[PDB]
Formats: structure tokens, C-alpha cells, sequence
């Protein structure tokens, strides 16, 4: 109703800083929803797809009172360079699920709690 | 017992593109220098950093476990110069120090999911870093800590350029001062040591600070060294001109300070020794001082006096009550001492690690077992020694046994270049096959797995001799390289020869003659078989000695096996030799059961 | 692409079996199990399972059923099993597995422990007496999709409880014949043995019998004679009559 | 006790029997 851009927000400013992926001009990004119906809190899970290598990041939508809206990074998942079929991220157990075809068209397909510490491991399927 | 160069099994397992790319692209951005060791404990990794970028892979593989690009406030590179391993709360993970040309970053890394989970921006310049207690309010009844450092909760003791050491308190029991990866604290120094812990950690926590303790320390000087030696609960501190300061925290005092030979080679590394057995309260500490640029490079083992061997409640045995810390052998690697070169060599530690395999029996009933004192310890330097004119680093792997060199009544003669592996007290490997492929390669650690050094196990116990030597130690290790991983083995040389008379079973006999040199020459035969060599026996008298040990080894399956390889291709000794073979077990058969007759009649 | 799969969590036991158990030394221990030293021994166990089974193929496996069909009993013939592999011997592999064995303390804990890992089932009779419902849950699920994944799911599972027990007992006869070689204490380990060897031997048995049920196929009967055997049982008093829904696949 | 490391396995569902939905064109 505005027919203004009321903000532009980096999502790798809430992470900390990647300086090549902000400025590649890749192209493929996906943005998931998930909301949680008691908390009221809805998270972007965004796969920014980098030729270095692809991201999952948690975020949480905010939107203060002067109509000013922000990304909580609540997790970035690092992702090796394949071709993603499809990933998802669910709140009820807090989990990334990622499903990938290898160059070599391989089906591959892990998951991974996304807050069982910070600093990379990944469970195969 | 003479041993043989690293036996490589698959070279040069190389890193990603993306980790070669994120490692080599810093290197040309101002302050940032490219590092990388094996990291030790829990953790199976291999980390590498240029700057801003952390690059973690597999220890034993290579392939990239993890990797994150991640700064401080200043876009300045911060270099992973310092990482070790820190468990709090029972979450398993690392402590991390980056340098930066304006100050330093503190960042703590839990296994799980690829970023950071704490940082932490110090206003000093790391140098090196120590967890000296991961609880420190919870640690009360073993006396390694001061007073101050039971109030905190998580001590970390770093060295900084200026000479001094801080006493940072990590802050984990306090959420206030807790910080995010783009939130950080100052640090609330304080030079003296008061007693208002506390108050002054509450103030600081307030103030949105850690509690720091700056100890007076010489300043000028560069601490070229630091390291925690909790079985003495020491301090120890190498500054860049060969001065060695021991530090007692349960007084945060300096016990202890020396110069240790050289006036500009640093303290290069520290590694502690414990013997089989000492009833002095006495241990052994080796300070090599290396040059970094060419020079006197001399390895001192450095005997500790303590005058109290505690027993206290933390599964360790703790040394109280230093008095002296002095120089007791010397050995000069810039000359000859274990290489051929004898003029000046820059000589520059690759890796400094302690092995220590404990040997307990369990075979009972439903129970469990503790360790014991090891009957195997040993202090194992990889070092690169470069002989200046093409700048070439030739790699050695020295392991000094502590229990092996006790046996051996305190050696003390210097020796003199050439190959003398074969002592007990001190060997080394010739890694000339690894360096072959790393001519260029830079070498950042070398790792030496615990789960691989192993000894054999005997038919009988006890263990015969060839346990008592270097050869019988099987043990492949790791060389991490600015382009990958190089994986070796060391004294695989027997089960080699082994196997190949194995494979060539069908044609065995013309092969015992060499082989059975080889195995005798590697240990692999019973210490008993070594006095007889291959040259004055034949072939068919060699292998019924080795038919008779595979029997007392209660190994049947080698004597069919075998048979069934001679039954094909033209060999036409093997007939007399089944005959032979057949008349000795009929033999061996009657004297085994005279024995047992004469065993089960009384 | 047409088809579905759903992706169901392993057991503990046969997601630890699945990965070697090398690659068990670099995980924490704590996460392997609750009991560090006993997860050690397990760690260790699982190690000597996985260094057997590199050896150990399925035409060993087929061999076996066929010397368990005719004549000889499971005991024997995995006393056969055991003395190939040591009459393979080229590096004396039982060498290794000892010296693993000594990382083990008193391995009647380990092998005790693994019992109660894989112990789930439990003697009770439940015959088709209706039991009083709670939720409508009783009456959910039993579906031909779920009829699918439990078949896959109970071969999966008895193919792995199969390769496992009989590593147990090949295991279980090495350690007995060994004796003091490289061991102490054997006076009291070794009669223990004596009375492991009859359990898990009836426990193989029984997943034998298993394997060999979901590896059995079946053929294609009428409904119509199905309900004739169950009016004949259920008059015959050995069965009482329970139907709500009989599926025969395609 | 300490965290919960799990790996998935693929168990196929679908029918035993032999029936599949055709498209409504």
C-alpha cells in the first residue's frame, strides 16, 4: 500500500560477514517459511546459493512498531557445492533436511539439528 | 633393533578447491599469514586459516569438515595463530585465538553445525594461548589453582608480544558478560592480584567485562613459548632470547627462572616426560631451542626438581614444590647429531607431541578396569631441518622413550649422525619418502595417532624383547601441507615382507632366503631366530624354524595356507619339505605329550 | 519419482552396527552410550564386529543355512566358521582381535551390555483377546503402506541381528579356545563362557528362525480358504476369530 | 543421556499391491 522499499537487509550482515557471497551476483536463492503456531514467530529458512558453496540460514521475521522489518539470525548451516532438489527446516525438533542430486546424478539426502552446537557436523541418511 | 623409513600408504590426500582457494587468498592481503595444526583431544580435525577464514578437515583424510569466514571489529585479517581444545557444560569444542594488527580474537567453536559460538575481542596480541582449569569454581579439591582462579569459572592463560601473561576468566558461569558472535567484551585487567575476586568480577561483569590478571612479567621480551604442565600445575614460558620462566599458579608467582643456552634462539618447544618409575618426585622436560632463521639449535632436557608427589582427587598425580629447573643433556642439532649434515642448520619443530599408551587386562568377569602408569611413554619431535643454499627441509621424526632411556641408565654420550634407530632410549625416523612428495609443500604439523602406535601381541606373556624395541612400534601419523594431507606408516616393513612370501607362497622356498633376512632384519622373528641368519641357512631349515614358531604362536592357519600355495605351480622342493615338516610333527606330537604326561602326573 | 519411502530412525544398535566401528572413536563418548567405559568396551566390540564382517560374505551366509538345514548343528557349523578363518590365516587377524580384546575390560560387561541393548522382546502370550481401547489410535494405522515398510523394516532387521549374533558366537568360540595367550584371570571367564554359549546360541536360533521367515516367500491363496482354515481352528479350539481387513499383495 | 546423534533409513512404502492413481486429464 506504501509502493515504497522500506528497507533493504543483508542477510549476511547477521551472520558473520562473508564478504564474496554479498557481492556475487549468483542466482538460484530459496526462501522457506516456517511458523510456529504457539509461538507466534515465523523463520525464514534461506538456502543462499553461492558457487564457493551454498548457506542455510535461520532467521526470524521481526517487525518493530515503526514499520521496520529485521532478520534474528538464529543459525547459518554451510552447504557443499551440489545441485539442491530440496531442503526444509522444521521447528518442532529444530532440524535442517537437505536433499541434493551430485553432478554425477546421485541421489543424496541429509539431515542435521541445527542447534546441537555450532561448528559442523552433518548426519547421513 | 634397526628400524625403516615412514612406509607411505596413498600420498598427498589433498584438500578442496574451496579450502585451497579460502587458505591461499588471504595470503596476500597485509597481516595475514598462513597457519595450520592438527588439533588434539575429542576432536578428529586438521585446522587451517588465513585471516578471517577457518578452514577445519578431517585429521586422518583431509576432507573439509567445516569452513567459515568470520572477522573481528576490524576488517584487519585475524590469523588463527592459537587453538585448543575446551569442554564446558559437557558441550566439547575449541578456543581459538586470531591475531590481528590491532588486537586479538577469543572465539569458542562447539562441534555441531558450522559457524562460531562465542567471540570475544582482546584488546592485546595473541601469541599463544592455554586452558589452564575448564571449571575453575568447581575445582576445590585438587590444588593446582590460586585463589583468585577458583573464583572463576574457566582460566585461560595467554601470552601476549609484550612479554606478559593474562589470566582471563572465560566467563561461562556469568550470562552478562557471555557474548555473541557479533557482541563482545573488554577485558577489566588488573596487573595485581587482589583479594576482592568477587566484588572486581561482578564490577567487570557489570561493566559488560572479564576478569583479567596481567602478571608482572619482563617486558621487552616475546614469549616465544607457552604450554600448561597440569601434572605440575607449571607455567611454562619461552621468550624469544632462550629465557625460561616457571610459573606456580597455586601462588601466580615465578617459582623459577633461567636462561637456557642461546641468547636469540627461542625456547622453541617444551614437551614433559614422566619415567616408569621415580621415586626423586623428579621429571624430565625437554626445552629445544631452535633458531627460526639458521643457527645454534640445541635440545636440553631440562630435569624439574619438586619436593611433593601428591595424590589428589582428579585421576592425576600432581607435583608440588619446585625448586630448580636445570639443563642435564644437550645435544646440538645445528651440527651432526642424528644427521649427515655439519655445517649450521635452520631447524624449525613441524610437530612436539607426548605419547603415552596404557596397557590394562581386563578378561575377568562383568566389571571395568582402570589406567595404570604407562608402560610406553614417549616425546616425539618432527622437526625440518633446512641446509641453506636451495632451501630444502629434510624431515625427521625423533621419538625419546623416558621408560625405554630409564632402562638404559640415563644415557648421556652425544651421538654423532649416521643411522641409530635401533637405540631404545632415542630413534628417529628418516621421513625422506614423505618429503619426496612435500619437497615444497609446507609442513604445518604432523600428527602421530595414539590409536596407531601399538605394539604386537605375544603368543606367551610376558612380552619378549622385540616389544622392549622401537620396531615392534607399528604407527601411522599425518603431515598436515598447505595443499592437503600426507598420510604414512612407520615399521610396516615386516607385515610387508611378510605377506609378500605370503603372496609368493606358491614359490615360497626361493623367496625364504631374502625374506627371512628382511623379517629378521625388521624384528619380525622371535628374538631367538635373530642369531641365525638367512646367508648360512637354506631355505628349507628357515622355514621349519618358522613352521615350529607358528606352532608355539597357535597359528595353524600360516602352515596351511602355505601348504595349500606350494600345492600348485613347479616347486620341487616342497615335497621334501611336507616330508620333513610331517616327521617333525609326528615328533613334536610325542614330545608334547611326554611333557604333558610329566606336567599331569604329579 | 512415482513411488514413496519413509525415512524412519535406526535402531542404536543397528545404527551403530551400520557404521564401522573405527569411525566410532571419533565420536564422543558420552554419545555412544551413557557408561564412557563401558561405551569404550562396546566402541572396541563393535570394532572386532566390523573387522570380522570385511571378511565374512553372504555366500558364507547361505552356506551356513544349508549346513543348519541338513544335518549339523548351529554350534558346529559355526565351529567350522570360526576354524576357516583361521585357517585363512595370512597376518593372523586373531592377533589384532586380541589385542583390541585387551581394550576390553572383563568383556562379560560389554557382551552383557550389548544383550540388554538388543533386548526387546520379552515373554509374554498375547493371544486375539481384544484389549480395552484408549484412543481410536488402536484402530489407527495397518495400512498396505505401513504392511510394506514393517516387512522391509523386519528384513532389514534380521538380516542385521543375524550378521550380529553370528559374529557373537564366532567371537564368543574364539575367546573361549584363546585362553591365556595374551590373557589373565581366564580361570573364571572362561566357565561364564561355558554358560554364554547355550543362550546365545538358542538367541542365534531364533533369529535364524526369523531371517529365515522374512527371507521365506509365500504364494497366493483364496480368501475364501483362509476363512475355511479359520473356521476349522476356531472349532478345532486353536484359534479365536479376529478380522479386520485381509490383504493379499500383487 | 548427553545429545542424540540419529541417522535415518529408507524403509519403501507404497503398496504391495499392484494399484497406482491415473491422472484425471
Amino acid at each position: 500500500k506504501d509502493q515504497m522499499c522500506l528497507m533493504v537487509a543483508d542477510m549476511l550482515e547477521y551472520v558473520p560477514v562473508s564478504k564474496d557471497i554479498r557481492q556475487t551476483a549468483g542466482t538460484g536463492h530459496k526462501l522457506r517459511l516456517a511458523y510456529s503456531d504457539t509461538l507466534e514467530i515465523l523463520y525464514l529458512g534461506v538456502y543462499l546459493h553461492t558457487p564457493r558453496q551454498g548457506q542455510f540460514c535461520v532467521f526470524q521475521l521481526v517487525c518493530t512498531e515503526s514499520n521496520r522489518y529485521s532478520l534474528e539470525h538464529t543459525s547459518s548451516i554451510f552447504t557443499n557445492q551440489e545441485t539442491l532438489i530440496d531442503f526444509t527446516f522444521t521447528l518442532s525438533s529444530m532440524n535442517i533436511w537437505a536433499l541434493w542430486l551430485d553432478d554425477d546424478n546421485q541421489t543424496v539426502m541429509k539431515h542435521i539439528n541445527f542447534e546441537r552446537n555450532q561448528a559442523g557436523h552433518w548426519n547421513p541418511v | 633393533m634397526q628400524n625403516l623409513e615412514a612406509q607411505v600408504t596413498g600420498s598427498l590426500v589433498a584438500f578442496p578447491d574451496v579450502t585451497q582457494k579460502a587458505l591461499k587468498e588471504d595470503e596476500i592481503n597485509l597481516d595475514s599469514v598462513l597457519r595450520g595444526k592438527f588439533s588434539t583431544g575429542r576432536t578428529s580435525l586438521a585446522w587451517l586459516a588465513c585471516g578471517p577464514q577457518l578452514e577445519i578437515t578431517n585429521s586422518v583424510t583431509g576432507e573439509r569438515i567445516s569452513a567459515y569466514h568470520f572477522s573481528g571489529l576490524t576488517e584487519r585479517p585475524p590469523v588463527v595463530v592459537a587453538v585448543k581444545e575446551f569442554t564446558w557444560q559437557k558441550k566439547t569444542g575449541l578456543l581459538v585465538g586470531l591475531v590481528e594488527a590491532e588486537g586479538s580474537v577469543l572465539c569458542l567453536y562447539d562441534i555441531g553445525i558450522s559457524k562460531v559460538v562465542k567471540a570475544v575481542v582482546l584488546p592485546g596480541s595473541v601469541t599463544a594461548v592455554e586452558p589452564i582449569i575448564n571449571h575453575g569454581g568447581a575445582s576445590a579439591s585438587t590444588q593446582h589453582l590460586h585463589q583468585s582462579l577458583r573464583w572463576f569459572f574457566g582460566v585461560t592463560a595467554v601470552v601476549t608480544d609484550v612479554g606478559h601473561v593474562l589470566l582471563i576468566d572465560l566467563c561461562l558461569d556469568e550470562v552478562s558478560s557471555n557474548q555473541d558472535e557479533l557482541d563482545a567484551s573488554d577485558l577489566e585487567v588488573m596487573s595485581v592480584i587482589p583479594t576482592k575476586i568477587p566484588k572486581l568480577r561482578e564490577a567487570a561483569t557489570r561493566e559488560r567485562r572479564h576478569l583479567c590478571l596481567q602478571l608482572a612479567a619482563p617486558t621487552g621480551t616475546t614469549v616465544s613459548c607457552l604450554s600448561y604442565i597440569s601434572r605440575t600445575n607449571q607455567l611454562a614460558v619461552g621468550y624469544s632470547d632462550g629465557y625460561f620462566s616457571l610459573w606456580n599458579m597455586k601462588t601466580l608467582r615465578r617459582d623459577y627462572h633461567v636462561q637456557i643456552e642461546g641468547g636469540r634462539v627461542p625456547v622453541c618447544a617444551v614437551a614433559f616426560q614422566e619415567p616408569e618409575n621415580d621415586p626423586r618426585n623428579c621429571c624430565y622436560l625437554w626445552a629445544v631451542q631452535s633458531s627460526e632463521s639458521g643457527g645454534d639449535v640445541s635440545l636440553h632436557l631440562l630435569q624439574l626438581a619438586f619436593s611433593d608427589r601428591k595424590c589428589l582427587a582428579s585421576g592425576q598425580i600432581m607435583y608440588e614444590l619446585l625448586e630448580y629447573c636445570e639443563e642435564r643433556y644437550s645435544l646440538d642439532l645445528s651440527g651432526s647429531t642424528l644427521s649427515l649434515r655439519g655445517q649450521s642448520n635452520n631447524t624449525k619443530l613441524l610437530g612436539c607431541q607426548t605419547i603415552e599408551k596404557f596397557r590394562v587386562h581386563g578378561e575377568r568377569e562383568d566389571g571395568v578396569h582402570e589406567v595404570t602408569s604407562p608402560d610406553t611413554s614417549v616425546s616425539v619431535f618432527s622437526w625440518q631441518v633446512n641446509t641453506y643454499g636451495q632451501g630444502k627441509p629434510s624431515v625427521y621424526l625423533g621419538v625419546f622413550d623416558i621408560n625405554r632411556w630409564y632402562q638404559a641408565q640415563m644415557p648421556d654420550s652425544l651421538r654423532s649422525g649416521q643411522f641409530l634407530r635401533n637405540c631404545s632410549y632415542f630413534a628417529f625416523w628418516s621421513l625422506e619418502a614423505v618429503v619426496n612428495i612435500t619437497t615444497q609443500d609446507i609442513i604445518f604439523d604432523i600428527l602421530v595417532h595414539e590409536r596407531s602406535l601399538s605394539r604386537g601381541i605375544p603368543p606367551s606373556y610376558p612380552p619378549p624383547e622385540q616389544f622392549y624395541y622401537p620396531s615392534t612400534y607399528n604407527f601411522d601419523a599425518t603431515c598436515l601441507l598447505n595443499s592437503g594431507l600426507i598420510h604414512f606408516a612407520c615399521t610396516g616393513f615386516q607385515k610387508e615382507t611378510l605377506h609378500f612370501l605370503k603372496k609368493s607362497g606358491s614359490s615360497l622356498n626361493e623367496a625364504i632366503p631374502d625374506g627371512y633376512n628382511r623379517c629378521l632384519a625388521a624384528g619380525l622373528l622371535a628374538p631367538k631366530f635373530t642369531d641365525v641368519q638367512a646367508s648360512s641357512l637354506s631355505q628349507e631349515e628357515q622355514l621349519q624354524a618358522i613352521l615350529a614358531a607358528a606352532v608355539e604362536t597357535s597359528s595353524l592357519g600360516l602352515l596351511t595356507s602355505c601348504i595349500k600355495r606350494w600345492t600348485a605351480e613347479e616347486q620341487p622342493r616342497s615335497a621334501a619339505n611336507l616330508r620333513f615338516v610331517l616327521e617333525w610333527t609326528w615328533k613334536k606330537v610325542t614330545l608334547t605329550k611326554q611333557e604333558f604326561d610329566r606336567l599331569c602326573f604329579r | 519419482k512415482g513411488f514413496l519411502s519413509f525415512l524412519a530412525p535406526c535402531s542404536s544398535v543397528e545404527h551403530l552396527y551400520l557404521v564401522p566401528g573405527e569411525h566410532l572413536l571419533t565420536v564422543d563418548e558420552s554419545v555412544i552410550c551413557d557408561d564412557v567405559d563401558g561405551a569404550s568396551d562396546i566402541v572396541s566390540l563393535i570394532q572386532c564386529l566390523h573387522m570380522i564382517a570385511d571378511y565374512i560374505t553372504e555366500d558364507m551366509a547361505y552356506q551356513m543355512e544349508s549346513a543348519c538345514c541338513h544335518p549339523q548343528s548351529p554350534e558346529r557349523v559355526a565351529e567350522q566358521i570360526l576354524e576357516d578363518l583361521i585357517a585363512n590365516d595370512i597376518d593372523n587377524i586373531m592377533e589384532n582381535i586380541q589385542n583390541k580384546l585387551q581394550d576390553i575390560r572383563n568383556p562379560i560387561q560389554a557382551i552383557s551390555f550389548l544383550l540388554q541393548n538388543m533386548d526387546y522382546e520379552t515373554n509374554m502370550d498375547m493371544e486375539q483377546s481384544q484389549h480395552n481401547v484408549r484412543l481410536n489410535l488402536s484402530t489407527l494405522y495397518g495400512s498396505v503402506t505401513a504392511s510394506s515398510v514393517v516387512c522391509q523394516a523386519i528384513y532389514k532387521i534380521s538380516a542385521t541381528r543375524f550378521l550380529i549374533c553370528r559374529d557373537l558366537l564366532i567371537l564368543q568360540h574364539l575367546l573361549l579356545r584363546l585362553g591365556d595367550m595374551a590373557l589373565v584371570g581366564a580361570g573364571q571367564l572362561l566357565h561364564s563362557q561355558q554358560e554364554l554359549i547355550p543362550r546365545a546360541a538358542q538367541l542365534l536360533l531364533s533369529y535364524y528362525m526369523i531371517r529365515w521367515g522374512s527371507q521365506c516367500l509365500a504364494c497366493a491363496v483364496p480368501v475364501d480358504l483362509l476363512e475355511s482354515n479359520l473356521q476349522h481352528l476356531s472349532v478345532l479350539e486353536l484359534s479365536d476369530s479376529q478380522v479386520e481387513k485381509r490383504r493379499y499383495t500383487s | 543421556s548427553v545429545n542424540l546423534e540419529r541417522s535415518y533409513m529408507e524403509l519403501i512404502g507404497a503398496e504391495r499391491e499392484t494399484s497406482r492413481r491415473n491422472f484425471r486429464d
